[PDB]
């Protein structure tokens, strides 16, 4: 009935409306992780991992 | 708009539609051939005679 969220995802602070997550939590997982994902690459696309890994 | 999956298809359905086809079916630029440099020689600079 409810996630319990770590880091990242600390950030959640607008109203929920703007988020736009899904109601059933295996539909969230897959939402989530997709969204994720993108922002991943934009991530490595600034720092790549073969210099900023560590 | 370089990177088009940043835009939701589910929270922005339209907008990214846009996109694609911005992307897919803007003109497609080409050349042709003119002019007769044998007598009036080529007044292109960054471009080839």
């Amino acid at each position: 009935v409810a996630v319990q969220l770590f880091r990242p995802l600390q950030g959640l602070v607008l109203d929920t409306q703007l988020y736009g997550f899904p109601g059933a939590f295996d539909d969230w997982e897959r939402f989530m992780r997709e969204k994720l994902r993108v922002l991943k690459y934009e991530v490595l696309r600034i720092y790549p991992i073969s210099n900023y890994s560590n | 708009f370089m990177n088009i999956q940043l835009i939701s298809p589910i929270d922005a359905p339209i907008l990214r539609q846009w996109a694609e086809i911005i992307h897919r079916y803007w003109p497609n630029p080409s050349q042709i051939r003119y002019g007769a440099p044998n007598v009036f020689g080529s007044a292109n600079l960054f471009t080839p005679p």
